[PDB]
């Protein structure tokens, strides 16, 4: 390598470090698909992004990556865990998504 | 509008014309590929 | 004699 | 017909290619990518809210632009190289200047006026850009003023694909209604219309000569239409694969026809004869994007697994 | 963008001194910084270098040990701490910025120097340093390196600078072929390895000064002797 | 008659079964997996260690039957070294896998080291190097004093103290380190999953069928297959043992049990995992 390729690699490493930091920052974020109006609310050191939303192809094309779908993935009601409930509702959503995240972590580590 | 025969012939002529500088059908020597 | 030391033996 | 003429044509043979590169700097699904005209730098949009400029030869990260909205469906790279763009469920299109004097990347302009989301966008120049929306229409833009200059309404369902001609004078785009229409940038009229499919058209591309285009539908079919005969010339289906088609791309000569499916693969079709010659299988999840360089050297393939590979 | 240095003056031999530079108008933390000095009668001489993030530092073999370079990012300040001064270090010190990615231009902006007074290596030659010039005329500058500056990746690292009288140098051409922003299109550069030249179409006003050539392939960066043009 | 036929039979049977299982797992991981990962790296490392242990078994199989070592000296010194290396690499690799699962489940947001593939590969190399270091006395003191068998450790003059030190050191480290680490890691994993699943819903199935059964399987298999060997060695170093050939039968079975554990490891670690059941069928 030359003196400038090494500097470019240093810049790339710095970008990698910053991307890792940003990814770790976003590891405490949750997208509560609701099925546009967007409700963001935090609870017990955890944020929640609720999205309120006519076609089946639209939903599959841009929302299959959500964590736990809430209808008033997983099911929260007010692999495919289903939970029901009716100040307490927010805590119930918190518990449901925490369970979903733990099960997803276990699936990632192969123990499931 | 033109008959399907002439359009098909034009497509064949085009595809055969440029089927020597297409680095996805013909192999690319490792000494020329930039993705070793 | 080395009856059984570690996965081995010598005529004991 | 096409098959009768192509019967005597010798086949291609099995197509084998491997992942020369693997770019790992994204943490969510990748929805779009686009090559720079130099075919070395490429831009990638991801649902992490990030937009990374990649040095393809060394896998070096040149830039890392943060986005305001993480719901993005499109990329674009200006032919000059000074600007990129992106759009999605924000219904706007943001333009970024890559070469500033302060040493950073800044947003040059935000474009507003589309009523529905943004499906595709492609620069014509440093100042002109054509976008597609779910409003069943398209438009032309002026980035030094930020106002629309034309509008191309007439479709019935959502427009999901877009493909500029090699001269960028003509323009074809597919819709949720199974039809494709040829638009004129300088006149704003539908020159031609085409039908034959039965489901939403997810991808559309242009033949290297501009006299045809490929329509990849959501019912596992592709067809080769023409602008002079005004009819389909071929079909590309197989009973084994019955799912959607998510991307389409020709090659430098038009003899080969890449594609992408929800079945975690990219079946390498053939153009003149429908017989399938090739398969690419290197992705954990399905493939969203599929691009071929201008020099025909490589094929980049982003996917829902947050990685994108280079195949040659 | 502004680069302005402070400190300097008169110092007795053996007495430590500190020079500082303040930067404003650009992202300071994304640029590498250099120090360059020139004697009152001689040319530029690279002193020391500190990269972005402070992860890499380089020094010359004539000031190693005595001098030190460091940067403060939150305060946008660059420092040069020097000790055990001698009569060989009487020169005006410049600060330069550089950014390295695919296609960037390093050595863009130079600061205004501060005068300090005290009571293996690639060699280049620019022996031609006195050429008459006439308006509307074309002249060619020369620069030769000891070894080949072309690299395996296709880049040849030769940089050109112009120092107008009473001012700091400015970048003309980077990597022997690419023209810098804000430079008129009458400046051209070409030449294979170990044989390079700079071309000017019309020698109008503001084209008179001293031209230097520099190499960026091995971390000790060597400048040329210089070429002066006069009316 | 009975002892002179069964022992090589069972030795070769376990060898072939383990080789088949590990080869199948390695092939599946190497071909039918594309996306980069770390759990796959761990599984591949463990399968490779088990395969090399199986490759080491046959020399002991041959020596423990004819009461003779018809191989020589160089490969006698090599086989013991490679066998010890493979054994301790397997033990430490499954310990590191347990710790990695603990980090994944109980302490997320450690992507700087947990999910960074270079970190996992460096950890694998480090455990292999540490294994090679642990076996160093075996390599140094190996010798062949006599032609007839004697493919053992050429002990120095204080043979008794040296032997006791070797056995105590190896048993202590390579049994009661990994065992305790595994117990703590998997106990905390199961406690966390139990509490999390119980705090939300009146759920039970996931708390019961997987986190209990798999964890109990790994722990019970490890202890059951590595306890007889070490207890027998410890008893031998302290108390004398009978010398009649009739009782020589059980020693070979005790020595062969850990190889059965190495055979059984892949069939659960790399087959009773979701990423393979759902990723291949």
């Amino acid at each position: 390598l030359s003196a400038e390729d090494k500097a470019a690699v240093e810049r790339s490493k710095m970008i990698d470090r910053n991307l890792r930091e940003d990814g770790e920052k976003a590891a405490r974020e949750v997208k509560l698909l609701l099925l546009i109006v967007e409700t963001h609310f935090t609870f017990k050191d955890l944020h929640f992004k609720m999205f309120d939303v006519s076609e089946r192809k639209k939903w599959i094309h841009c929302f299959e990556g959500v964590t736990a779908i809430i209808f008033c993935t997983s099911i929260i009601l007010f692999t495919k865990e289903i939970y029901t409930h009716f100040t307490k509702n927010v805590q119930f959503v918190f518990d449901a998504v925490t369970d979903v995240i733990i099960k997803n972590n276990l699936k990632d580590c192969g123990l499931f | 509008r033109i008959k399907v025969s002439k359009a098909a012939a034009d497509l064949m002529a085009y595809c055969e014309a440029h089927a020597k500088e297409d680095p996805l059908l013909t192999p690319v020597p490792a000494s020329e590929n930039p993705f070793r | 004699c080395k009856n059984f030391f570690w996965k081995t033996f010598t005529s004991c | 017909t096409l098959s009768q003429i192509t019967n005597n044509i010798d086949p291609v043979g099995r197509i084998q290619m491997r992942t020369r590169r693997t770019l790992r700097g994204h943490l969510a699904k990748i929805y779009a990518m686009h090559w720079g005209t130099d075919s070395r730098l490429l831009v990638s949009a991801s649902q992490d809210g990030k937009l990374i400029i990649w040095d393809s030869y060394t896998t070096n990260k040149v830039h890392a632009i943060p986005l305001r909205s993480s719901w993005v469906m499109t990329c674009a790279y200006a032919p000059s190289g000074n600007y990129v763009a992106c759009g999605g469920l924000d219904n706007i299109c943001s333009i970024y200047n890559l070469k500033t004097r302060e040493g950073n990347v800044r947003v040059s302009r935000e474009l507003a006026g589309h009523t529905g989301y943004l499906s595709c966008c492609r620069f014509l120049d440093d100042n002109q850009i054509v976008t597609s929306s779910g409003d069943t229409t398209c438009a032309l833009w002026d980035i030094e003023t930020g106002q629309q200059t034309t509008t191309f309404t007439g479709h019935t369902g959502d427009v999901m694909s877009l493909s500029l001609a090699p001269d960028t004078r003509l323009f074809v785009s597919g819709a949720c209604d199974a039809s494709a229409k040829l638009w004129d940038v300088r006149e704003g009229m539908c020159r031609q219309t085409f039908t034959g499919h039965e489901s939403d058209i997810n991808a559309i591309c242009f033949f290297p000569n501009g006299n045809a285009f490929a329509t990849g539908s959501d019912d596992a079919t592709c067809r080769l239409f023409d602008l002079r005969a005004d009819q389909e010339l071929m079909t590309y289906s197989h009973d084994n694969i019955i799912c959607g088609i998510t991307s389409v791309s020709f090659s430098k000569s038009g003899r080969l026809l890449l594609a992408g499916y929800d079945d975690f693969n990219c079946n390498v079709w053939d153009a003149l004869k429908a017989d399938r010659a090739g398969v690419l299988a290197g992705h954990d999840n399905r493939v969203s994007c599929l691009g071929v360089t201008d020099d025909g050297m490589a094929v980049a393939t982003g996917s829902w697994d947050s990685f994108l590979k280079i195949w040659n | 963008v502004q680069l302005v240095e402070s400190g300097g003056g008169l110092v007795q031999p053996g007495g430590s001194r500190k020079l500082s530079c303040s930067a404003s108008g650009f992202a300071f933390s994304s640029f590498g910084m250099h120090w360059v000095r020139q004697a009152p009668e001689k040319g530029l001489e690279w002193v020391a270098y500190i990269s972005s993030g402070s992860g890499t530092i380089y020094y010359a073999d004539t000031v190693k040990g005595r001098f030190t370079i460091s940067r403060d990012d939150p305060k946008n300040t660059l420092f040069l701490q020097m000790t055990s001064l001698r009569s060989e270090d009487t020169a005006m010190y410049y600060c330069v910025r550089s950014i390295y990615y695919y296609g960037s231009s390093p050595f863009d902006f130079w600061g205004q120097g501060t005068t300090l007074t005290v009571s293996s290596d690639i060699v280049m030659t620019q022996a031609t340093s006195s050429v008459p010039v006439t308006p509307g005329e074309s002249v060619s500058i020369s620069c030769r390196s000891s070894k080949s500056l072309l690299h395996s990746n296709g880049n040849t690292y030769l940089y050109w600078f112009l120092q107008r009288p009473g001012q700091s140098p400015q970048l003309l051409i980077y990597r022997m072929s690419n023209l810098a922003s804000g430079v008129p299109d009458r400046f051209s550069g070409s030449g294979s390895g170990t044989a390079f030249t700079l071309t000017i179409s019309r020698l109008e006003a503001e084209d008179v000064g001293v031209y230097y050539c520099m190499q960026h392939l091995e971390y000790p960066l060597t400048f040329g002797a210089g070429t002066k043009l006069e009316l | 008659a009975v002892s002179g036929v069964l022992i090589p039979l069972v030795y070769l049977v376990v060898c072939v079964v383990g080789l088949l299982g590990n080869s199948l797992v390695i092939y599946v991981v190497l071909r039918h997996t594309a996306s980069p990962s770390v759990t796959n790296v761990y599984i591949l490392n463990l399968a490779l260690a088990d395969e090399l242990f199986m490759l080491g078994l046959p020399f002991l199989a041959a020596q423990n039957a004819l009461s003779y070592w018809p191989f020589g000296s160089l490969m006698c010194r090599l086989v013991m070294a490679v066998d010890g290396i493979n054994q301790f690499t397997s033990i430490f690799c499954l310990t590191v896998m347990s710790v990695d699962r603990y980090l994944a489940v109980v302490h997320p947001t450690r992507s700087a080291r947990w999910r960074t593939a270079p970190v996992a590969r460096t950890v694998s190399a480090a455990v292999w190097v540490a294994s090679a270091v642990v076996v160093l006395p075996v390599v140094v003191f190996s010798g062949v004093p006599r032609g007839m068998s004697t493919c053992h450790m050429q002990w120095p003059e204080p043979a008794a103290a040296w032997r006791a030190g070797f056995i105590i050191y190896t048993a202590a480290l390579g049994f009661f380190g990994p065992l305790l680490v595994i117990c703590l890691c998997y106990l905390l994993i199961v406690v966390k999953v139990r509490s999390a699943g119980r705090r939300v819903w009146a759920r039970r199935r996931r708390s019961e069928r997987r986190v209990t059964r798999m964890v109990v399987a790994v722990v019970a298999l490890f202890v059951l297959c590595w306890m007889p060997f070490y207890v027998l060695n410890i008893v031998n170093v302290v108390c004398p043992l009978p010398e009649e050939p009739a009782f020589f039968g059980l020693y070979f079975l005790v020595v062969a049990l850990p190889y059965a554990n190495s055979c059984a490891n892949p069939i659960l670690y790399g087959f009773l995992s979701y990423r393979f059941k759902q990723g291949f069928r």
